[PDB]
RNA sequence: GGUGAAAUUCUUGGAUUUAUUGAAGACUAACUACUGCGAAAGCAUUUGCCAAGGACGUUUUCAUUAAUCAAGAACGAAAGUUAGGGGAUCGAAGAUGAUCAGAUACCGUCGUAGUCUUAACCAUAAACUAUGCCGACUAGGGAUCGGGUGGUGUUUUUUUAAUGACCCACUCGGCACCUUACGAGAAAUCAAAGUCUUUGGGUUCUGGGGGGAGUAUGGUCGCAAGGCUGAAACUUAAAGGAAUUG
């Protein structure tokens, strides 16, 4: 068991994805890139292909520093927002598997209230 | 143009020896400098760990432990207990349609002056021939269950400390005595302690931290 | 609760109302329970505590003011202290 | 001249056998005949004089000193109080929020009474009367009545003159104007009716 | 012809109409 | 009998001043001239003396507080939050 | 014409229930009405389970499920195909498939 | 770029908006445990050989 | 960030995320139903007090003490309005950025009043079960909540006992439901909308073609916005209601 652990927070959202790596602690982050900082089209920021490339480069920096096995925490925007992961996290986690790293201990974390503040759209909704 | 991974060190954290796996992993600080120490940037970290990895089993994977960094000793650092939750898949996977959900919490300061706010979740269940579809509870019964759970949690915590609390919360003996203590009111599957929290620490208690540590 | 069994005391047993009559009975040894409304000044409070430590009677701090204690004794005024000589029917003297 | 009443507090002098007296701008709730504990090691009541290191985060304290020892400068008028905001334990400073909504970073050894100054709610009652405002000012200082600068002469004030009562040049006077020119809106960021954000 | 703007134009009908009668009376 | 319909204690302000300001001063004069319940002695025996000063006249006590009542809403939040934080200090 | 004898959905004998916000458009629709679906997903999809089990430590541990109970309104449900509009008679066909 | 060879397992059916893109499951020609859904442009029979510029897209139904 | 795709804005003075800790306010999800309670509006965290309350049980009690209600009174969602104390999130007005032939509109970013609350008004809603209220009878069923009763029933365990839960059968009350029509209806549909030309159990309101018009004016209430009461002149052959075919 010569494998050391880290944490990959994958924040999937309907505008962008986040792939973020920290230690077993929570401060002192390792490396994070997004599809939104990967491609330049401003609508492909939350593409599965975008999260795939972000996972590839996070895996590159991760294998360069030497972190091997990673606890995965995956989440949505949450709160009074969407609650549900977009098209990012799935392709990101698949690409992190196909990288050559090691993945364990996946559990969903996403912030969810005991009946928070109002949602945005105002009683009649985002009627388009 | 600076590349701080030429600066970040590697510290091996150690768990209290209640857990069989004393080793957990390695965190990282920046450089021990004058006026800005790596120990000082290490003083307040909190680590979340899967209790399957600490206990060496697999069935215990539905829990998570929050350890607290408080002391460092020469490329080695000691952790102290800070809180326990379940994991979200397990909490949702328990919570079913068609059964009431008995749920309680109590605050208690222990023998040593850790105060803890400690939670307990229990459900209803069927009884093996129940042709009625759903099996709820009268809410007067849920009152009786909260009373018994408050009594049994304050009894099984108040006369102990962090060490005996850890030794009780690992193998699930408290909810064992709870289930055994309320067979006689309502069925109650999935009796569990889901969330304990430290609130106020005592004075720094690092001798009991060695009473956790220091064997190996 | 305490209100029901105090109403039971005023129904059956016997009492005295008022500070002067309370301390007079407590010198005379005719009383067993002293009930103090919590808005009594701390001097008179601790004075009757000292007299209770002398007399080996039971004492109890009625959780409220003398208005609440007047309602608890069925009178339309304030009672700072009420001294139970004997309950008659209440088990208050046995419990608490 | 205050609305906020006072408490003549009788202390004991530890160094000489006498009774040294001090006057406090009281909080609410404090009363005649009240034991009142001042200093660091005391406990956090309403009426006691803790320092800001030994209050926790988020405590209502009034008559808060500004620098260590200067005997009370902040938050003393009839109904004010200072929230403690959040600390920095080394280099011992505490951040407070001031009754003008201000965020200040003051000395952790600054004292303060705990609570909110008595005589709150004073300005919710209309004066109604020149008579009422007259006695308010004749027990403060001679700054009432105020004749309008546009209804003086031009010699008396920079707005005076004209066959109407109008001003002519813009009435937002800057800070780098000289004295005699500063009588108007002084160095205004913005004017006009605030239908807008608190901007802090 | 239509009734909710019978209604809001009715309250503005009554506003203009009441003001002008309060002028003359 | 019935003295006035809706002005109350403000027959001493007459026909002057505008009815709105007579409303606010009706409410606040009721408050600052009404008696209160002294918790120190359980008697309805208080009056105002000045802004803040509230005296009980039977048991001859004084207590500082709001300019027009025995207590304000701000001081209610203050006593509860001091009681909370002092309890968690105890804890 | 009264289209439904259930009026929408099932109060039958309360008065006011609390309202709740549609997931897709945040319409504040009361909880009695307002299409409920409980959707669970595995955190990984169907094609990546073998991939992750091939690339995992801690052999044969578990694989947990995201749960979510999506509320929906009428407008969003019928617009996004959770619901189809049904014939006059099968309106009473209360059976999920 | 390590180009990917593939071999047809079975077609599913022409989807897309205008209809002109079929979906086929293919096996990577060296890993018989790994087959994958894949959008193809022209006409695809069974058991023939595909070329891929990447292997980890596995795109979905198009409308 | 944000979107249908964008731009307003925020960013090397480190924005978003991460972590730690604290504060602030509202909220009370997952349990969450063709379930409960309340006169209704309405009410979902624990615990305590405060008083209430329906139903059940009753070889108790009093013995018509009732049913329905003009004038009259209480409560009365939310928006309002009068001053506080709060004031986080969402957010009419407003600001902009979009979309457009134009957008003072939907979409985007904010933003006051509000949201919250204490004290005081207001008295309205699709306050909708669009079905007055009390009564008696008329048809099949299975689940449901609360109370009761029975069972050579089950279980819990320490051992049968004490329950408590579960099962079977009944009964009263309860929110509903599923089938048929003896019936009702103009019809959708209905266990009440049935027991109506074969027409009458007690009783309260309401409507009399559509507009005009909830306007006029008189009256009262209200700080005000407005409430309750409320026509006429004149105009028009329709306004409509379930249902069939296109």
């Amino acid at each position: 068991n010569s494998q050391v652990f880290g944490v990959a927070r994958i924040y999937a959202s309907f505008n962008d994805t986040f792939v973020h790596v920290t230690d077993l602690s929570g401060k002192e982050t390792i490396a994070r890139v997004t599809g939104g900082m990967k491609v330049k089209a401003d609508r492909d920021e939350s593409s599965p292909y975008a999260a795939m490339l972000a996972a590839q480069d996070v895996a590159a920096k991760c294998k360069e520093v030497g972190i091997t096995a990673v606890h995965v925490k995956i989440r949505a925007t949450g709160g009074t927002r969407t609650k549900t992961p977009g098209p990012g996290g799935q392709a990101a986690l698949r690409a992190l598997a196909r990288s050559g790293l090691r993945i364990g201990r996946i559990e969903d974390v996403t912030p969810v209230p005991s009946d928070s503040t109002r949602k945005k759209g105002g009683r009649r909704g985002r009627r388009l | 143009v600076v590349d701080p991974f030429t600066r970040k060190e590697w510290f091996d954290i150690k768990a209290p020896s209640t857990f069989e796996n004393r080793n957990v992993g390695k965190t990282l600080v920046n450089k021990s400098t004058g006026l800005k120490s790596a120990s000082d940037a290490l003083k307040g970290r909190v680590v979340e760990v899967c209790l399957a990895d600490l206990q060496g089993s697999e069935d215990h994977s539905f829990r998570k432990i929050k350890l607290r960094v408080d002391e460092v000793q020469g490329k080695n650092l000691l952790t102290n207990f800070h809180g326990m939750d379940f994991t979200t898949d397990k909490l949702r996977s328990m919570v079913r349609k068609w059964q009431t959900l008995i749920e309680a919490n109590v605050t208690v300061k222990t023998s040593d002056d850790y105060v803890l706010r400690i939670f307990a979740i229990a459900f209803t269940r069927k009884q093996a021939n129940q042709v009625k579809r759903h099996s709820y509870a009268q809410s007067s019964h849920i009152r009786a269950i909260r009373k018994v759970i408050s009594e049994i949690l304050t009894k099984e915590v108040q006369g102990s400390t962090l060490a005996q609390l850890t030794s009780k919360l690992i193998p699930e003996v408290i909810n064992k005595e709870i289930e055994n203590a309320t067979k006689d009111i309502f069925p109650l599957q999935n009796i569990h302690v889901r969330k304990v929290k430290l609130l106020k620490q005592p004075k720094f208690d690092v001798g009991a931290l060695m009473a956790l540590h220091g064997e190996g | 609760s305490i209100n029901q069994k105090l109403a039971l005391v005023i129904k059956s047993g016997k009492y005295t109302l008022g500070y002067k009559s309370t301390v007079k009975s407590l010198r005379q040894g005719k009383s067993k329970l002293i009930i103090i409304a919590a808005n009594t000044p701390v001097l008179r409070k601790s004075e009757l505590e000292y007299y209770a430590m002398l007399s080996k009677t039971k004492v109890y701090y009625f959780q409220g003011g003398n208005n609440e204690l007047g309602t608890a004794v069925g009178k339309l005024f304030r009672v700072g202290v009420v001294s139970i000589l004997e309950a008659g029917d209440s088990d208050i003297l046995t419990t608490l | 001249g205050r609305g906020a009443p006072l408490a003549k507090v009788v202390f004991r002098d530890p160094y000489k056998y006498r009774l040294r007296e001090e006057i406090f701008i009281a909080n609410e709730g404090v009363h005649t005949g009240q034991f009142i504990y001042a200093g660091k090691k005391a406990s956090l009541n309403v009426g006691n004089v803790l320092p800001l290191g030994s209050v926790p985060e988020g405590t209502i304290v009034s008559n808060v000193e500004e620098k260590p020892g200067d005997r009370g400068a902040l938050a003393r008028a009839s109904g004010n109080y200072v929230i403690i905001i959040g600390h920095n334990p080394d280099e011992n400073k505490t951040r407070v929020r001031l009754p003008s909504g201000a965020k200040k970073v003051i000395s952790s050894d600054a004292r303060g009474v705990i609570g909110v100054i008595a005589g709150g709610g004073r300005v919710d009652k209309p004066l109604l009367k020149a008579g009422r405002a007259f006695h308010k000012y004749r027990l403060k200082r001679n700054s009432w009545p105020k004749t309008r600068g546009v209804a003086m002469n031009p010699v008396d004030h920079p707005h005076g003159g004209g066959n109407h009562q109008h001003i002519g040049k813009a009435s937002t006077i800057s800070r780098g104007a000289v004295s005699g020119q500063k009588a108007g809106l002084i160095a205004a960021r913005r004017t006009g009716l605030l239908r807008g954000s608190q901007k802090t | 012809m239509r009734a909710k703007w019978r209604k809001k134009r009715t309250r503005r009908l009554k506003r203009k109409r009441r003001k002008v009668r309060a002028r003359s009376k | 009998a019935k003295r006035t319909k809706k002005v109350g204690i403000t027959g001493k302000y007459g026909v002057r001043y505008g009815s709105s300001l007579r409303r606010q001063v009706k409410k606040l004069e009721i408050q600052q001239h009404a008696r209160y319940d002294c918790s120190f002695c359980g008697k309805k025996t208080v009056k105002r003396g000045a802004a803040g000063i509230w005296t009980c006249s039977c048991c001859k006590k004084t207590v500082a507080g709001g300019a027009y009542t025995v207590s304000t809403a701000a001081a209610a939040t203050v006593r509860s939050t001091i009681r909370r934080l002092r309890e968690m200090v105890e804890a | 014409p009264k289209k439904r004898a259930s009026n929408g959905r099932n109060k039958k004998g309360r008065g006011h229930v609390k309202p709740v916000r549609c997931v897709n458009c945040s319409k504040s629709i009361p909880k009695d009405k307002a299409i409920k679906r409980m959707a669970i997903r595995n955190i990984v999809e169907a094609a990546a389970v073998r991939d992750l089990s091939e690339a995992s430590v801690y052999p044969e541990y578990a694989l947990p499920k995201t749960y979510n109970k999506l509320h929906y309104c009428v407008s969003c449900a019928i617009h996004a195909r959770i619901v189809r509009v049904r014939s006059r008679e099968d309106r009473k066909n209360r059976a999920p498939p | 770029t390590p180009v990917t060879l593939a071999k047809v397992i079975k077609v599913l059916g022409r989807t897309g908006s205008r209809g002109g893109v079929t979906q086929v499951r293919v096996e990577f020609l060296e890993d018989t445990s790994r087959t994958i859904v894949r959008n193809v442009k022209g006409p695809v029979r069974e058991n023939d050989i595909l070329v891929l510029m990447e292997s980890e897209r596995e795109a979905r139904r198009l409308r």
